[PDB]
């Protein structure tokens, strides 16, 4: 039981970080401007 | 930042042949029941000189204001 | 029981505990995503972008 | 006195776009645009909004291509430095009514029209301030009368404002018939402004509720591994050799 | 000991109610109708507009619940 | 445990619970009271037209 | 002892390829 | 194209008569007085304050 | 100075700190932390070790107490003796020879280390 | 000056090097500058300054 809660719990945590390192990496890529500018 | 020792002699049961989230909820009214009896004063001290000076804004603020209504 | 079973399956080996976890979290979000999105279209009926009257005849 | 300065408080109106789960009505965004460029583009501005935004919000990518097509933008230097004039593309944001701020203050009498990109950001209690004062040119107090000139308006603050009273019943024909008056243009322009305001809303809300409900499962989980690597500390007995 | 069972029986007492009700009353299972005045749903809306001027015989049409719906005429 | 402890706190719970159902039957007095003397001496009416 | 090596080193591989294709969900490469 | 707003103000307008008294009250003494500065915009505040707190929800659950 | 058995609320102070003090099974003296004062850890160096070494134990106890968010048995409260002191003579004898050494021309027997 | 320009080099840079303040004073009021908006919004020209 412990080890089940304990692996929730970290799936959760890895959903997180995941989510924090693609919302940086995508802010430093391209821009919406530039997509419509693009032609 | 040496240690003293106390020669004691400590009985401690492994995390996994113990309830872990009963605790919490054992003695719930007597866990209130502390709480309000020790820090009741505590509480006062603080929220009353916040509720006393909002009252006293409020009141003044509402003299005020009627009296400038012309 | 079940967690004895699943225990015996993926908890021997940690690399196997690894991989379980990142499945689980792949998984688990898509189920979160998809449930959260039923709720929001459930709630929000009628405003959404795709059904209003005249999307197509200001043409 | 100060009561006109800070002006008469405006309600709590029961927005369509308020709540956890709550997005935008988007037919009213795209009435909100209509009745914006009809009556109130002729003396506020954008300038913060692309054309491109309005594609897959309130209008079709033909539509708003057809809509940018109708106005003309100047473009840079040709291959002789001249300047010249072509349709608006999909990019261009909305065009300005006025040169600048001096011809704006100009045109309205010394005061300047804001910009309306942010307006509703940009005023405390935003919406339902917007609202308010669109809908609420009344008749003004017994011996207060204000200086020609001006309007009186209740909610601006002082009472006096410069912009006359524009929304009025049947001032525009909306494309799906909705009956237009007073209220409801009041309604769909804020839904516009609003949403010109915050077009992340709806992602933001998303994002928001799937993070907490993630985010609380795995604080339990937290609350029971501290308890659990606790457990062999504070079930503890110890003897001491000690009374008082 | 046995609060989960007693909760949980009180829970799908509620559900079974439910079911029951929304069987007998809303579909009736047992033969039945339902009045004109609810079915057309815009009963309402002038019931309430009439609480506002409610016609009578003798006399220009007359408020209801003045009190209690704080709704009434004025100097004239 | 202290018996004349828990019936005076009951008699206060008690007066205070009937002091808000007082203060509320007050204050539809009042509103009844004003509506009477204005229909008598005011503005209000009660047939519309 | 080399078998039980390589059958880890293999195990670790193929969480590390999970964690690389959650990371990157590429079903532009996942599908040739 | 009859107002909503307008309509259900009026309609609202019986629901809090006191602050209409109220300014009436300043009215006829401001008209008594004719030469001060007489604006007394309390009234007004409070009683179209009381008009707009009762059309909150039924104008935008009578609006399309 | 009326602070004893002539001032009510001296009384009800006593009355507090005696509550509190039992409530952890601790004593005055123990809230006296060595590194704090260091003419403290001279006293505690000079007094014996019976009297030190059930100082330890009483903040060892106090300690586990507080981690466990519970207090002593109502048992060993009534057996609690907050105030009976065991150092303030010891350090009022140590104050006394620090005053004088630097009183007439004394370098300090240990100094504060600067942090 | 008919065919390059400069556009670093501002008028007040001449002072103590090549003329006095007066010579370069009345060389910049020898060219006419367009000028910020005035208070009608239109955008006119007025002689060049030291700056
Ligand atoms: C090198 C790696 C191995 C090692 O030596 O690890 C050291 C050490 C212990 O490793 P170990 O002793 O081998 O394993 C013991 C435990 O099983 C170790 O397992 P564990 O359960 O301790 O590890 C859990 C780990 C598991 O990690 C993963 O699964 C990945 O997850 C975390 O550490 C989560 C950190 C906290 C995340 C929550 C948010 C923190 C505040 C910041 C919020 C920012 C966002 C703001 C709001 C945004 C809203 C959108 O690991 C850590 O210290 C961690
Ligand atoms: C009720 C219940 O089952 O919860 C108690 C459980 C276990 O409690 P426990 O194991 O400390 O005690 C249970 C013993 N009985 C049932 C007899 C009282 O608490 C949790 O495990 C919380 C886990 C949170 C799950 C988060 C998933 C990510
Ligand atoms: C890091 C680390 O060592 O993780 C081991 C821990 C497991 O440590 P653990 O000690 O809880 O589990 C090993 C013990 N058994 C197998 C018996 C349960 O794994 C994780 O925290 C998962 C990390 C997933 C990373 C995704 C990116
Ligand atoms: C402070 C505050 O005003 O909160 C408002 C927020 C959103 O509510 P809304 O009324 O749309 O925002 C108006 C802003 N005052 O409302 C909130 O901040 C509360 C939202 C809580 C969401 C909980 C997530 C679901 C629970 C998961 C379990
Ligand atoms: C709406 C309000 C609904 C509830 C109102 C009444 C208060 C209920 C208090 C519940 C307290 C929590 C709890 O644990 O209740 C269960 C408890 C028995 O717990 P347990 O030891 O598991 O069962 C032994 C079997 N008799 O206790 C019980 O099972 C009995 C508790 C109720 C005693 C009589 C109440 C009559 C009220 C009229
Ligand atoms: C639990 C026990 C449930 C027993 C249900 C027995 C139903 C017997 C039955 O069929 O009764 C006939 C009749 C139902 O009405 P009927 O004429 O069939 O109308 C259908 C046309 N739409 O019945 C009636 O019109 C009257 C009886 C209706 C059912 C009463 C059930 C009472 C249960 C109490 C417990
Ligand atoms: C030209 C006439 C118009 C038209 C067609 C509209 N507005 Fe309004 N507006 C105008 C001026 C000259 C001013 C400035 C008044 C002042 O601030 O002294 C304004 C002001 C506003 C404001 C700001 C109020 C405030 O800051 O408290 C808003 C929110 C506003 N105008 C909105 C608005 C909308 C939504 C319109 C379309 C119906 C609209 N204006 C038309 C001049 C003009």
């Amino acid at each position: 039981f412990a080890y089940f809660v304990l692996t929730g719990g970290r799936f959760v945590y890895a959903s997180l970080i995941r989510l924090l390192v693609l919302k940086f990496v995508l802010s430093m890529s391209a821009s919406k401007d530039v997509l419509a500018l693009a032609s | 930042k040496q240690i003293v020792p106390v020669k004691s002699v400590i009985y401690a049961l492994s995390p996994f042949q113990q309830k872990v989230m009963t605790g919490l909820w054992k003695d719930l009214p007597t866990k209130i029941h502390h709480k309000v009896s020790e820090n009741w004063i505590s509480a006062t001290l603080l929220l009353g000189p916040l509720v006393g000076t909002y009252a006293y804004v409020q009141n003044y603020l509402e003299k005020e204001k009627l009296h400038h209504r012309y | 029981g079940i967690f004895e079973s699943l225990y015996k399956v993926v908890m021997r080996r940690n690399s196997v505990y690894v991989t379980f976890v990142i499945a689980g979290a792949f998984l688990g979000e898509r189920a979160v995503d998809y449930g959260i999105h039923k709720l929001w279209e459930a709630n929000n009926v009628g405003k959404r972008y795709e059904d209003i009257p005249v999307l197509g005849q200001k043409l | 006195a100060d009561e006109a300065e800070h002006g008469l408080a405006c309600p709590s109106y029961p927005w369509p776009h308020k709540g956890i789960l709550s997005s935008y009505d988007h037919a009213s965004i795209r009435r909100g645009h209509q009745v914006y460029t009809e009556v109130c583009a002729s003396c506020h501005s954008m300038s913060l909004i692309s054309y491109r935004d309005l594609v897959g919000v309130a209008y079709t990518e033909e539509e708003v291509k057809a809509m940018a097509a109708e106005i003309e933008v100047v473009d840079g230097p040709n291959d002789e430095g001249e300047m010249f004039t072509r349709p608006g593309k999909l990019s261009d944001r909305f065009p300005q009514p006025y040169a600048n701020e001096a011809a704006a203050r100009f045109a309205n009498g010394g005061a300047y029209p804001p910009d309306l990109s942010l307006i509703t950001k940009a005023r405390h209690n935003g919406q339902n301030y917007v609202f308010s004062l669109l809908t609420g040119y009344r008749d003004p107090p017994a011996g207060v009368s204000i200086r020609e000139g001006l309007h009186y308006n209740p909610y601006f603050p002082g009472g006096a404002i410069a912009m006359p009273k524009m929304l009025n019943d049947g001032a525009v024909e909306y494309e799906d018939g909705t009956p237009a008056t007073e209220a409801q243009m009041g309604k769909d322009v804020v839904s516009f402004l609003s949403w010109a305001a915050e077009p992340e809303m709806e992602e933001r809300k998303l994002m928001g509720f799937k993070w907490i409900f993630v985010l609380s499962l795995a604080l339990l989980q937290a609350a029971y591994y501290r308890r659990l690597r606790w457990s062999v500390l504070k079930s503890r007995k110890l003897v001491l050799d000690v009374v008082n | 000991m046995s609060t989960k069972y007693i909760v949980s029986a009180i829970l799908g007492s509620f559900g079974i109610a439910w079911v029951c009700d929304y069987y007998v009353s809303e579909k009736k299972i047992f033969g039945g109708s339902t009045p004109g005045t609810i079915t057309n749903k815009e009963w309402g809306e002038e019931t309430d507009k009439k609480f506002q001027a409610w016609p009578r015989t003798a006399g220009p049409p007359v408020v209801v619940n003045p009190i209690t719906r704080q709704n009434f005429v004025v100097k004239s | 445990p202290s018996v004349v402890k828990e019936i005076i706190i009951g008699i206060t719970l008690g007066l205070a619970a009937g002091s808000v159902w007082k203060m509320h039957h007050w204050n539809e007095q009042r509103k009844i009271r004003t509506f009477y003397d204005l229909l008598e001496k005011g503005e209000i009416g009660v047939v519309v037209d | 002892i080399q078998p039980a090596d390589v059958k880890a080193a293999a195990m670790w591989g193929v969480a590390a390829a999970t964690g690389g294709l959650y990371l990157v969900q590429v079903s532009i490469l996942v599908l040739p | 194209p009859v107002d909503q707003k307008r309509y259900l103000e009026e309609s609202c307008k019986p629901k809090c008569v006191k602050p209409l008294l109220e300014y009436q009250a300043c009215i006829k003494r401001i008209h008594g007085d004719d030469s001060g500065q007489k604006h007394c915009t309390g009234q007004y505040f409070d009683y179209w304050f009381c008009v707009d707190k009762c059309v909150a929800p039924k104008l935008f659950t009578k609006l399309k | 100075f009326l602070d004893p058995k002539k001032n009510w609320l001296a009384a009800q102070h006593m009355k507090s700190l005696v509550k509190r003090l039992s409530k952890y099974g601790l004593r005055y003296d123990d809230l006296y932390d060595p590194y704090y004062d260091l003419d403290v850890k001279e006293a505690l160096n000079r007094l014996p070790k019976e009297v030190v070494d059930a100082r330890h134990a009483r903040l060892k106890r106090a300690i586990d107490l507080s981690m466990k968010h519970e207090y002593l048995p109502e048992d060993l409260q009534a057996m609690q003796t907050p105030f009976r002191g065991y150092l303030q003579d010891m350090l009022a004898l140590v104050k006394r020879e620090r005053a004088e050494r630097e009183a007439l021309g004394g370098l300090p027997l240990y100094q504060r280390s600067i942090p």
